[PDB]
């Protein structure tokens, strides 16, 4: 019917993301009964789904099919998001780099 | 593309024409 | 000709027919079972690796002869860190031969290749560890 | 794992990224060039390259080795010699521990070959399977094993634990249906009646010591007593246990299965079992 | 001269058509099709080879025994001379004897 | 609401299953609706590119049957007589015409009729080839899973934009269990186009999914081939072809 503009694969983690996701972890789990919440596990699929589903549509970054099975505990999800990811062509990033004047690279497309 | 239909064996027995010579005789026999 | 039918005899036909899956063996009250059989311990031991059993729930240690003189023994399905396993068997078989083994490993297939038959030694070694 | 976390970063696999295990497919070496091309590994001059060498085992007119040796009766009538596959009671103890064949029911060559204990090649003229004395220790089967051949130690070990041993001869086409009946059940013909043993194995299958199915039951207590007297072990009268009836379940001659009998046609699709119900047909199948 | 002065026309390679897109399909009908059929009866070809391998002799003897009665006289005559020349060739000519 | 699948087969104690997202085609923006844990031994096998080499090119080869042929000096017409006397003339000794030397003569070592490169691999190797095929897809995030292949619009335009909006790839496969239950909407789309091909679960093979840049399954299909390949893993010894009946296996 209508195709909205595509979402850019590039994504950078905003500040205080730990506070944002932690506020939602307490929303899913009444309240977080045990301390040391970083070691909390996600054996159930409903808990893992509602957790990862809110993270994606709220931030704008989806966990691939190859990594969610590795995201066993919550701290792994914290390490997967605090690291950034980028999306630009090699020509774009090389031109963005501080190349010297003598060097030049073209793009014949 | 829609794939061609899956090859399946003939449902029910296979009774050849007895008055048809290219059909071998062991089908006409009682053992078949 | 005539023919009369019966169906009560059908139970003998299914006792006669074979199966298509290996049944999980009975839980014997006494272990080790006769014929030197011993199922794997449960839960497994937390390690960098693990060795699974075969279709018949046996140990995947096998022998092989090649060139008429290559008198070796192999293991098939090492899972995880093979370097930890091959180091253990190297230290285990070292004092028997007086020298460190010079065996070969293939972490792609997860296999080992050890000179000399030590299957009876490796079987008892893997059983007492609980693989 | 350490294997999968590499592939997610590594590029996608396709036909261009495809390669076999190095060392499997060695490269073909054709005789074209300087190295092979000159003579292609056939020699300088002679029958070696001309292709007119003699047959295999030729000594250049001298008598070959295979004619100077005299003939002797090594393998004559090998297509009719007596053959049977071994079976060790060690394996029987092993297979029941695995649970593929149940000791609660009578063990049989059908239950055995349905368990894939040992292969059998009836067209390779093996009329059954024998028991093997190797495995006398660590044996508590208590099974009613059906066999063709049997050793003295195997019978003593089985009877000591309370089991039952019995010989039962099968013909070639009567055995291949026994070891594998279901394809004949895809044919629809009636299962054939067994025959008596041949004109030389009848003294064996009629003797009581070897547990012959033609021998009397009255003589088996005597043979059991002598084995207990021989190998020094108590003789457990198996009449006490609740499953004594199961242990004595045996098939008469001219019958394959304890349930089925000759003439009984069986069907699986729209499962039905049929009789002839003719006096001429019925009275022969009993014969 | 063997080479050609002018180039040939650029042959268009259609990597997405009915055959190449549906290539390799229905090869595992036995593995995950409850073994109702074998992949050997799938292939379209002569009747003297449907799921079977053979050398020059093996394919020829299978041909004359199966369809030789339907073959032509000239083709059948050349077939007998072929196997007769190849029978003696493999048996008498070559290395390894 | 979410759609969860829990594996019905048993799993090893020392290998946990692997979760995977689930999608659909009712809406456009709809993504990540439902999960499905998967058996590790079939979805986490080693890479084994040598296995893919054999089984993929195997189905390239065994279906091939040649038709090339060259007439030998006996088959080419003529060449029965001797053209000239052995020592009568200066010309080189030649027994007849149509030899490999003469023009138009028969070939000495050439193609011989329709050959057959047919050879069957072990069922366990071919099965394991299927086990490892969709495994590497899971590592590379190439495959996808969804509930059913229904869409209201049903045209190639919506299907194409849906693909490279989720960034699947150029070439895709569609899988279903049987040949009858495919909706008429999705099948009419795939028939018009060529890239986003469609096949049933019975016709699933490694070469198509390796040729196509991505893969798609349905939850009934995921349980189907899982039951088959795990049954191949815990398989019993084959005494006879599986076409004949069994006790538990149909
Ligand atoms: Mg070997
Ligand atoms: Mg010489
Ligand atoms: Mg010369
Ligand atoms: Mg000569
Ligand atoms: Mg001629
Ligand atoms: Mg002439
Ligand atoms: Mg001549
Ligand atoms: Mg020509």
């Amino acid at each position: 019917l209508v195709c909205p503009p595509l979402r850019s694969r590039a994504y950078t983690p905003p500040e205080d993301l730990q506070s944002r996701l932690e506020s939602y972890v307490k929303e899913v789990f009444g309240s977080s009964l045990p301390s040391n919440w970083q070691d909390i596990s996600l054996e159930d699929s409903r808990l893992k789904f509602n957790l990862l589903a809110h993270l994606a549509d709220d931030l704008g970054h989806v966990v691939p099919n190859s990594r969610l099975h590795q995201m066993c505990r919550v701290r792994d999800v914290l390490d997967f998001y605090n690291v950034p990811i980028q999306d630009r062509s090699k020509f774009d990033e090389l031109s963005a780099s501080n190349l010297p004047p003598n060097l030049k690279i073209t793009w014949s497309y | 593309y829609r794939a061609r239909p899956p090859p399946r064996r003939r449902p029910g027995p296979r009774w050849p024409d007895p008055e048809d010579l290219l059909t071998p005789r062991w089908q006409l026999g009682p053992r078949y | 000709p005539r023919f009369v039918e019966s169906v009560d005899e059908y139970q003998f036909v299914e006792r006669l027919l074979p199966a298509t899956r290996i049944p999980d063996p009975p839980k014997h009250e006494h272990y080790p079972t006769p014929s030197g059989w011993q199922p794997p311990r449960d839960p497994p031991p937390n390690l960098p690796y693990f060795v699974r059993r075969s279709r018949m729930h046996n140990i995947p240690v096998y022998k092989d002869i090649t060139h008429g003189n290559r008198q070796m023994t192999v293991i098939r399905k090492v899972e995880g860190d093979i370097w930890a396993l091959q180091k253990d068997v190297e230290d285990f078989l070292s004092p028997l031969l007086g020298k460190t083994p010079v065996t070969q490993v293939n972490e792609v297939t997860g296999t080992l290749r050890i000179k000399g038959y030590f299957d009876q030694e490796l079987k008892a070694w893997l059983l007492e560890k609980g693989f | 794992a350490r294997a999968l976390d590499l592939l997610r970063g590594l590029p996608r696999v396709s036909l261009a990224n495809l390669k076999p295990n190095p060392g499997s497919k060695k490269p073909e070496r054709r005789p074209r060039g300087r190295r092979r091309g000159r003579k292609c590994g056939r020699g300088h001059k002679g029958e070696r390259q001309r292709g007119t060498r003699p047959r295999l085992g030729f000594e250049g007119g001298q008598t070959p080795f295979y004619i100077r040796i005299p003939k002797y009766g090594f393998n004559e009538g090998h297509s009719f010699r007596r053959q049977y596959k071994p079976l060790s009671l060690n394996r029987l103890q092993y297979l029941i521990d695995l649970g593929r064949v149940d000791p609660s029911q009578p063990i049989d060559l059908t239950q055995l070959v349905n368990g894939r204990g040992v292969t059998i090649q009836p067209l390779k003229r093996d009329y059954g399977v024998q028991l093997v004395e190797e495995g006398a220790d660590t044996f508590t089967a208590k099974v009613n094993i059906e066999v063709q051949l049997a050793s003295e130690l195997a019978i003593a070990a089985i009877e000591k634990n309370g089991g039952v041993v019995t010989t039962a001869f099968y013909d070639p086409r009567s055995l291949d249906i026994v070891c594998k009946p279901v394809p004949f059940f895809l044919r629809g013909q009636p299962i054939p009646k067994r025959m008596l043993p041949p004109e030389e194995l009848v003294p064996y299958y009629t003797d009581a010591k070897n547990r012959g199915y033609l021998a009397d039951p009255a003589k088996f207590p005597e043979a059991r007593l002598e084995l207990a007297r021989k190998y020094g072990y108590i003789l457990p009268d198996i009449t006490k246990d609740e499953l004594f009836k199961m242990l004595c379940t045996r098939k008469d001659p001219r019958q394959i299965f304890f349930g089925l009998a000759p003439g009984w046609v069986v069907n699986m699709a729209d499962k039905k079992i049929l009789k002839p119900t003719d006096e001429n047909l019925l009275k022969y199948y009993t014969s | 001269i063997g080479i050609r002065l002018t180039l040939p026309p650029p042959k268009v390679v259609d990597r997405w058509n009915e055959k190449r897109a549906m290539f390799g399909v229905y090869d595992n009908i036995g593995i995950l099709g409850n073994f109702e059929k074998h992949p050997k009866e799938l292939i379209r070809g002569p009747i003297w080879l449907r799921g079977w391998k053979g050398n020059e002799l093996q394919r020829c003897i299978r041909k004359r025994k199966m369809v030789g009665s339907r073959m032509f006289a000239d083709d059948l005559h050349n077939l007998n001379k072929r196997i007769r020349y190849l029978y003696k060739h493999f048996n008498r000519h070559g290395k390894f004897r | 609401e979410p759609v969860l699948r829990k594996v019905e087969l048993p799993v090893p104690t020392h290998r946990r299953p692997v979760q995977a997202w689930v999608e659909s085609l009712r809406g456009f923006e709809q993504e990540r609706v439902g999960l499905a844990d998967l058996h590790p031994d079939v979805f986490a096998t080693a890479p084994r590119l040598d296995i893919l080499h054999q089984v993929a090119m195997w189905q390239k080869n065994f279906k091939r049957i040649s038709y090339a042929k060259t007439k030998t000096r006996a088959e080419v017409r003529g060449g029965g007589r001797k053209p000239w006397p052995q020592k009568g003339t200066g010309r080189a000794r030649h027994g007849s015409i149509r030899s490999p030397l003469w023009r138009g003569g028969g070939v000495a070592h050439g193609p011989r009729g329709p050959t057959s490169y047919y050879y069957m691999l072990p069922m366990k190797v071919r099965a394991l080839g299927l086990k490892v095929a969709l495994t590497v897809k899971l590592a590379q995030d190439d495959l996808h899973i969804m509930d059913s292949l229904e869409l209201p619009t049903g045209d190639p335009q919506y299907l194409t934009e849906l693909a490279h909006y989720r960034r699947w790839g150029d070439s895709v496969l569609l899988v279903d269990l049987t040949h009858e239950e495919m909706p008429q909407s999705i099948v009419e789309a795939t028939s018009r186009l060529k890239t986003f091909n469609l096949i049933p679960a019975v016709g699933l093979n490694v070469h198509s999914m390796l040729k196509h840049q991505t893969l798609v399954l349905t939850l009934p299909t995921v349980a189907f081939l899982e039951d088959k390949l795990l049954w191949q893993d815990s398989r019993y010894r084959p005494l006879y072809p599986f076409s004949l009946p069994y006790s538990d296996f149909p």
